[PDB]
Formats: C-alpha cells, structure tokens, sequence
C-alpha cells in the first residue's frame, strides 16, 4: 500500500555472518 | 520533537536487537549481554548487521522528529520470503523528570520481548528480517504486497504506554501455518 516503505537493500544474511564465524 | 525522536531511535535499536536474538534470526554466537533501561538485554556484537540497524534507524528518525510516523515493524521473514512474524510498533506523538519515566516505561516493553518466546511458536529455519514504516546511500523503497502480506494472522498483544510525550503499542502478528 502506497505508506509503507522499507530499505533497498537487505541486512546481511545470517549465512554471510557465519560464513566469518 | 527532537526527544522523542531520539528517546524513540535509541529504544527502538535495542528492541529490534532484542527481537533478532529471541526470535534466532542471527545465531547466538553473535549476541552480548548488556544492560539497557535497567533491564538485561542482547545486543548483536557484528558491526555489518549493526550498521545496517543503525542506518535504518537514522533514517527513521526525521520522520518522527517530524511526526509523520504511523507505525514501525519489524517484518521476520522465512526462506521464500513470506512474513511469519510482524512486530508493530504503533508510535502516537500526544499533543518533573520526564525522561526516567519514560525509560521505565519504555522497560516494560522490553521485558516483555524477552520474554514473546513463550507465546509464540518456533519459526522456521533460515528466516531473515525487515523493517516496515507506515507513514501518515541507504535508498527506502515502496514495499510490495510480498513483504507485506501475511495469511492467518494471529494477534498476540505485548504491551501498550501512555505518556506526556509518547503513546506506543507494541504486538505481535505471527502467521497461524508456519508451515514446518
């Protein structure tokens, strides 16, 4: 609906963090 | 103005923090107790997703200085991208130490997020998030029906605050079928 927004861009998947770990 | 803005982006980082970890969306690993409004909380010691929650937040925050903001959510979404738990923070701006009382207000609402496993079930494996705000670099973007629609909500509410400054709900929709 024309009121809601959200960022482009995502936050780092879970995936990509234990990809560090 | 410019308080309950900031009263409101600070408490609302480390709620969106607390959600991630009682919810598992990022591993336990990751996660530090702190202490926030007397109360103990779990903050994310990974500087990529916390300068993601804290560019988010930075952009929120004109917007409710300005009072334009309706509601923000935090949008848990499973592997094929379907929403399968929203929390809503309903944000009202009503028209002597102010600030100690809204913090022990705003305490309330954290120790009930700490405590939301209890009502809700298990999601499934992989979920990511998003955040929502509903008006009245780090580009926004109109979020289409995918992020937004949810089959089967169920309405679990947590907790609800009426000050001088600020009015605010905060509840729970989680989606009835997970579906594992």
């Amino acid at each position: 609906t024309a009121n809601i927004l959200k960022p482009l861009m995502s936050p780092p998947s879970r995936e990509e963090i234990m990809a560090t770990l | 103005g410019q308080v309950v803005a900031d009263v409101l982006c600070e408490f609302l980082e480390v709620a969106v923090h607390l959600i991630l970890y009682v919810r598992e969306v990022y591993p336990v690993g990751i996660f530090q107790k702190r202490k926030k409004y007397n109360v103990p909380v779990q903050m994310s010691c990974h500087p990529e997703l916390n300068q993601y929650i804290q560019d988010t937040l930075h952009c929120v925050k004109p917007l409710l200085e300005k009072n334009d903001v309706e509601k923000v959510v935090v949008v848990i979404l499973d592997k094929e991208h379907r929403p399968v738990e929203k929390f809503v923070f309903e944000i009202t701006q009503p028209p002597d130490s102010l600030l100690s009382h809204v913090e022990q207000l705003l305490a309330a609402f954290i120790l009930k997020i700490s405590v939301c496993d209890a009502v809700l079930d298990h999601n499934p494996p992989g979920c990511t998030f998003t955040v929502l705000v509903h008006t009245r670099d780090f580009p926004w973007i109109l979020a289409d029906e995918q992020d937004v629609h949810m089959h089967d909500p169920r309405l679990i509410p947590l907790k609800t605050m009426t000050s001088d400054i600020l009015k605010m709900q905060l509840y729970v929709e989680e989606r009835a079928h997970k579906g594992s």
